[PDB]
């Protein structure tokens, strides 16, 4: 797990910015050949050092999956700052490639979510819950390939139970959880398939932000009137159906990944049949 | 806009 800062080159425009500290694209010299890598560099001026604990929780994590449709860790470096060094993902995030490429078909939308859908398949078999599942943790290898990223909220969940309670209500991605998430700080592999629900409606709304205007407080009252958002221009209907079944309110009535796969993996089959 | 407390 721990790499040596001499194999690695960085360059010197940031990729991506923000609390969490910095993003870079750089090499990582392996047995034979050189591998391009995205580096997530710590902030180090504002240390915590919880942002040093959640670090390695995130390496953690990473180093204990393997699956073609999640983004793999090649290792961490100790230098000028705590750096978690994965494998790029050339094309970035989903919802930032969508809003400047229009011209992909739902073909190829439907191809990218199934492949969303297999890496969460895999979570849920691992039992991981992920927490963060949003377009922007989507990243493309190519814009036909598609990986899950960003392991920072996520937990490994106990041998004895179906989820993970969090005690308080952090810095949450509101917008994406389940109303048991939010009501009772439960988080399950259901409440990921919630989340996957909504990142499914801005795939297919070409990486527009959901619930446009509102607040996340909105958004839960929304949603406890039984409101759901609408299909997006053009979505076919057994995907906003497939979307509005993974907002099933109720955490015991919704599926799994394993359900939102095969569904997926089937009306794949029928749209490539032509 | 994403990350609320
Ligand atoms: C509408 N706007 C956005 O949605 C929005 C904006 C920026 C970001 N994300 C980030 O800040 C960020 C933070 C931490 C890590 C990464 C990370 C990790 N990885 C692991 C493997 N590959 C990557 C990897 N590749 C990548 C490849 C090409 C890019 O530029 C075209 C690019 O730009 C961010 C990232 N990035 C990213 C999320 C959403």
């Amino acid at each position: 797990v721990y790499l040596d800062r001499k194999l690695l080159t960085l360059e010197d425009k940031e990729l991506g910015s923000g609390n969490f500290g910095t993003v870079k694209k750089g090499y990582y010299q392996m047995k034979k050949v050189v591998k391009t890598v995205a580096v997530k560099i710590l902030k180090n001026e504002a240390n915590d050092p919880a942002l040093k604990d959640e670090l390695l929780a995130e390496a953690n994590v990473m180093q204990q999956l393997d699956n073609p449709y999640i983004v793999r860790m090649i290792g961490i470096c100790e230098a000028e700052s705590w750096m978690l060094v994965m494998e790029m993902a050339e094309l970035g995030p989903l919802n930032k490639y969508l809003q400047q490429n229009r011209h992909v078909k739902d073909k190829n939308i439907i191809e990218l979510v199934h492949q969303v859908s297999m890496g969460m398949k895999y979570l849920e078999e691992s039992n991981f819950v992920h927490r963060d599942l949003a377009a922007r943790n989507v990243l493309l290898v190519t814009q036909h390939y598609a990986k899950i990223s960003d392991f920072g909220l996520s937990k490994a969940l106990r041998a004895d139970e179906n989820y993970y309670k969090a005690q308080t209500h952090g810095k949450w991605p509101v917008k994406w959880y389940a109303p048991e998430c939010i009501n009772y700080y439960k988080f399950s592999s259901k409440s990921d398939v919630w989340s996957f629900g909504v990142l499914m409606w801005e795939a297919f709304s070409y990486g527009q932000k959901p619930y446009r205007g509102m607040k996340g407080s909105e958004v839960t009252a929304m949603l406890e009137k039984g409101e759901r958002m609408g299909c997006p221009a053009g979505c076919p209907r057994e995907m906003y159906d497939l979307m509005n079944l993974c907002w099933t309110y109720d955490v015991e009535n919704r599926p799994g990944f394993a359900a939102v796969e095969l569904r997926l993996r089937n009306y794949y089959y029928d749209v490539v049949n032509h | 806009e994403v990350y609320e407390s």
